[PDB]
C-alpha cells in the first residue's frame, strides 16, 4: 500500500584529474 | 546471360564476354553499358593512381 | 522506344529463318500470335504456380534416398532453395493433419535471392506441402531441403 | 535432420498417382512450368505477327 | 546495449534468421521474468530508501510491490518524529508472543508471507523505512538494469528457449554459456562489494 | 595494432573471408563490450584522480560515470580547502547508522548500488577524490587501450561471434583460444605489479 | 540529355556512371557506345606500347 | 564451371553440395606437358551469382606440380589457358575444408 | 638466423609452399607481436639505463615507452647533482598518502598504470634512472633479438598461425613443438641468470 | 615524455689464449 521512495541526488558530475 | 551479378567496385573480373547473348532482351542494354563504365573508372582508378 | 520498352536483339523473324513458328488465334486479339522466348505476353505478365502436395519427410535408407513416414508428427524449421533466377518470388506452406483431412495454407514470406536463399518458419504437423508462385521472366528451380525434427505421435 | 530433394531427374506432372509418394522432381499441381535436364523452369511468351484476317 | 541492439545479436547468433522478430521481444521479456525468479539477485536490482506510513493498531504492514528479499546490509527502521531513529530487531513469530500486550514503541518484527508484524503494537502513527531488492519492473531507474550490466547472459538464455521449441540441439551449448555468464557475474558481485573493506576481528 | 590491423587479420585467420567488412567491426565492438562485463579487470582500465563538489546536507554522492569497481590499492580521500586531507573508511550501511546526527568532517562510507553515502552528513560543501577502474569508452586516453595491449584476446573472441553464426565448429577452438590468451594476461598483471616489491610482516 | 558532353580527345575521367538511363531514348545508345571506344583507347595509348 | 566438391559416397564417388561454404588450399596437376601454363580460378556465392575470375599463377611441371592460393567461397571454377606444342591433362585433385554455412 | 633465413625455413617446414611471400612476413611480425604480449619476458628485452628529469611540483612521472614490466633485480635511482643517489622504495598508494605535504628528497613510489609517482614532493628538478623490460621495436640494438635467440619458437608460432587460417590439423602440432620450444627457453634463461653465485642465508 | 639512453661500452674485444 503505502510505500514511497525518495528524490535522487541532484548534484550529478565528478570532474577529471588532467594528464 | 543477362547480367553479371554487379556492384559499385566490380571492376574487369566480373565481365562474361558471353553474356550479351543473341535473344537476349533490349531492356538489358542499358545495364550492359553500364556494367563496362564501372569497370573501366576502377581500372583507371587503380593503375593511374 | 525508350530502353524499357519490348523486344529481343534479334528481330524475330530472322531468328530461325530456316524452320516455321506457331500462330495463334486467340480470340480478344485483333492479330495472329507467336511464341517468344520473352516472358511478356503482348506486354501484361505471366504467372507461375508450382506445388507439391505431401512432401516426402522422413527416415532415410541406407542408400541415400528418403522414404516417408506416416506415423509421426514433424516441426519445420527452415526451407533452403537452389535457383538460377535473380528475381523475387512468393511461398506458401500447407500443412495437414492426416490423410483424410485437406490442405490448409499458410504464407511463408517472399524469397530474394540475391539477398538471402533460407526462409524461417515454425510449424508442426502430420504432413506438408509447398506452392511457389512467380511472376517473373526467368525462374529456373534446381533444389531445395527441409530442416526438422520429429514432434510424438499422429492421432487424427 | 536435413532432407535435400532434387529436382532435374525428369520426373514431371504426375497428377494420378497419390502425392505423397511421388518422387522428387515430381508435382502434382500447377502450370506454366515444364521440366527440364536444368530444373523446372518458367516457360516464354508471346508476340504478335504482321497477320490479321 | 539497449533493445534493439539486444535483438540484433540475438538474431545474428542465432543462425543469420530474418524472418522472426517479434518472438524474440517475447523470448527476452520471459527470460528476464525467468532470471528475476532465480535465488541469485544482483547488486542493480536493490532499491532505494522507501518510507511506509501506518495506522495506529495494525501490527501488519504489507511488503512493498516487488520485494524478493531483503538487503543483507541494512534494517528496518523506525523514524521518529523528530528525525532520530532505531533498527528494529527479526525474530521469528513463536519468539515474539511474549510481547502481545506489553506497550511501547515497536521494537522487534517478523515476516510471515506477505506481512511485516511490528509486535510492540504502536498506539499511535508510525513512519518505517527499508531497503530491499525488487524486481526491475518496479524499479525507479530509466532504462532495465539488465540491459546495461547482463547483456550478454540474457542473449544466451534467448537463444535458448528459442532452439529449445525447434527441438534443436545447440540449445544445450547456449544454456552452459549462459551458465558459465552467471557464474562470472555472481564473482564480479562479490568482488564489488569486497572491495576497499578491512575486516577485524572483535 | 590498431583497428585496421585488427580487421585485415580477423578477416585472414577466419578462412580469408573478404566479403564481410562491416561485421567484423561491429562484432569487434561487441566483444570489447562483452569483455568489460566481465569479473577480471586489466590494469590499463585504471582511471586517473577525479575530484567531486557536493552541496551540504545531501551524503549522496553519486557514483562515477563507467565505474566498474573501486581500485583497491586506492581509497576516497577527503581534500579539505588547505589542501590537507583524510582518508574515508568503508563500512556497511548497517554498520553506519549510530552515526546519524553526531556532527562533523566526514568520516565512513558505503556504497549501496548507485550511490556514495557520507553517513557523518556535512554541513558544509566538501571534495572528495576517487581512483577506480572505468569502461574504456570513458577514458580520457587516445586510442583504445584494448586494442594497444590485449589485442590477441581481441581477435579470437571476435572470430568465434562470427563463426558461431555460420554454425562452424572452429568456434570451440578460438574461445580455448581467448581463453588462454585471458589467462596469461591475468599473470602478467601480477608480475607488473609486484615488482620491485618488499613485504615484511607487520 | 544524359550523353555526357566529349570530344575526340576524353579521357577516362569524362563518363559518368548511371548515364544510360532506363528512361533514356535507345537512338543514344550508339553515341553512349561510341564514347566508350573512344575512352579506352586513349589509355590503352597512354599507358602501353 | 561449378567443380564438385563436397562429400565423398561409400563407392568412391564425389557428388556436390550446395549448402557449405568451402575454403581451398591447393590444386595439384597430372599432366604429361613440360612447357608452361597459366591457371585462372574463379569463385560465385551461390548458383544466382556469377563467376568471378582471379588469376593464381603459372605452372611449370618440371619445377613442380602444385600452386597455393586461399579463398572461400561457395562454389569454384577453373580455367587453364595453354600457347605450347603440346599439352596433354590427365587428372587433378583439390584441397579443401568446409567453412560453415552458405547465404546468399 | 636473419629474416631471408626465417622465411625460406618457414615455406620449407609448411609444406614447401613457394606462392605466398608476403603473408609469411605479415604472420612473422604478427607472432613477435604476440608473443610480447603474453607473460613470460625472456632477457634479451632488458633496457639499458634510462635517466629522466622532472619539473617541480610534479610527482607523475610517465612511464617508459615500451614498459613491460620493471626489472626486479633492479630499481628506480635518484640521482642527485654530485653524483651520488638513494634507492627509491615502492609502496602501494594508500600506504603513502602520509607523507602529502611531508617535506625533502624523493623517497619512495607507486605505480599506477601510466604512472610513477614521488609522494616526497619534490620541490626542485631532480633525476632519476631505471631498468625495465621493453618491447623490442623500441629497444636500441641492430637486429630483432628475437631472430637470434629464439628462431625456432618464431617458425613455429607463424606455421601456427598460417595453418590455422587453412584450417588444418596440423597446426595443433606446431602449437605443441612452439609450447615446448618456450618451456625450453624458459630453463635456459633460468640457467643462465643463475650462473656462478652462491646464496648464503642471512 | 623525457627518457634519454647512456651510449655504449666503446671498447668491445675479448681475445684469446692460444693453443
Amino acid at each position: 500500500y503505502d510505500w514511497g521512495r525518495p528524490v535522487k541526488p541532484v548534484g550529478s558530475d565528478w570532474s577529471t584529474d588532467t594528464p | 546471360m543477362a547480367l553479371e551479378t554487379w556492384d559499385a567496385n566490380s571492376t574487369p573480373a566480373t565481365l562474361n564476354t558471353a553474356w550479351p547473348e543473341a535473344t537476349d532482351p533490349l531492356n538489358k542494354g542499358d545495364d550492359h553499358i553500364r556494367l563496362l563504365k564501372t569497370v573501366v573508372v576502377n581500372f583507371w582508378n587503380k593503375v593511374f593512381d | 522506344g525508350g530502353w524499357e520498352s519490348t523486344g529481343l536483339w534479334q528481330a524475330d523473324e530472322d531468328v530461325a529463318k530456316y524452320a516455321p513458328v506457331l500462330h495463334y488465334s486467340f480470340r480478344d486479339v485483333p492479330k495472329l500470335l507467336a511464341p517468344t522466348p520473352q516472358a511478356l505476353f503482348i506486354d501484361e505478365e505471366i504467372e507461375a504456380v508450382w506445388e507439391r502436395e505431401d512432401i516426402v519427410i522422413g527416415s532415410i535408407s541406407r542408400d541415400g534416398v528418403p522414404y516417408q513416414d506416416y506415423e509421426r508428427n514433424k516441426s519445420v524449421s527452415s526451407i533452403s532453395f537452389d535457383v538460377d533466377t535473380t528475381e523475387p518470388f512468393d511461398v506458401y506452406i500447407g500443412y495437414k493433419g492426416s490423410l483424410e483431412d485437406s490442405v490448409e495454407w499458410e504464407f511463408a514470406g517472399t524469397v530474394n535471392p540475391m539477398e538471402d536463399k533460407r526462409l524461417f518458419c515454425l510449424l508442426t504437423a502430420g504432413l506438408f506441402s509447398m506452392r511457389i508462385i512467380s511472376k517473373a521472366q526467368t525462374f529456373i528451380l534446381r533444389s531445395y531441403k527441409i530442416t526438422y525434427e520429429f514432434a510424438g505421435e499422429m492421432w487424427s | 535432420m536435413e532432407v535435400t530433394h532434387k529436382q532435374f531427374d525428369l520426373s514431371g506432372f504426375l497428377p494420378d498417382q497419390a502425392p505423397d509418394t511421388l518422387k522428387s522432381g515430381a508435382i502434382s499441381r500447377g502450370f506454366n512450368v515444364k521440366p527440364t535436364i536444368l530444373g523446372w523452369e518458367k516457360s516464354g511468351g508471346f508476340r504478335e505477327t504482321n497477320t490479321a484476317p | 546495449m539497449d533493445k534493439a541492439t539486444l535483438v540484433k545479436t540475438i538474431a545474428y547468433r542465432m543462425g543469420n534468421v530474418k524472418g522472426q522478430d517479434t518472438a524474440i521481444d517475447f523470448e527476452l521479456a520471459l527470460s528476464i521474468e525467468r532470471l528475476e525468479g532465480q535465488e541469485f539477485v544482483p547488486w542493480f536490482l536493490l532499491s532505494e530508501n522507501n518510507f511506509f506510513e501506518g495506522t495506529a493498531q495494525e501490527n501488519r504492514i504489507p511488503v512493498p510491490r516487488g520485494f524478493i528479499r531483503e538487503y543483507e546490509e541494512g534494517s528496518l527502521y523506525l523514524r521518529r518524529v523528530a528525525g532520530t531513529g532505531k533498527c528494529l530487531i527479526k525474530k521469528s513469530q513463536d519468539q515474539l508472543l511474549k510481547y502481545e500486550g506489553m506497550t511501547g514503541e515497536p521494537s522487534h518484527y517478523s515476516l510471515t508471507n506477505q506481512y511485516f508484524r511490528i509486535y510492540p503494537v504502536p498506539q499511535e502513527d508510525f513512519k518505517v523505512e527499508l531497503l530491499f531488492y525488487r524486481k526491475s519492473s518496479t524499479l525507479n531507474v530509466e532504462d532495465n538494469p539488465w540491459y546495461e550490466y547482463a547483456a550478454e547472459l540474457l542473449v544466451a538464455e534467448t537463444i535458448w528457449a528459442m532452439l529449445s521449441a525447434r527441438r534443436d540441439k545447440m540449445a544445450d551449448y547456449w544454456k552452459s554459456v549462459a551458465a558459465d555468464q552467471m557464474r562470472r557475474l555472481t564473482i564480479l558481485d562479490a568482488e564489488r562489494r569486497l572491495a576497499n573493506q578491512e575486516i577485524f576481528m572483535g
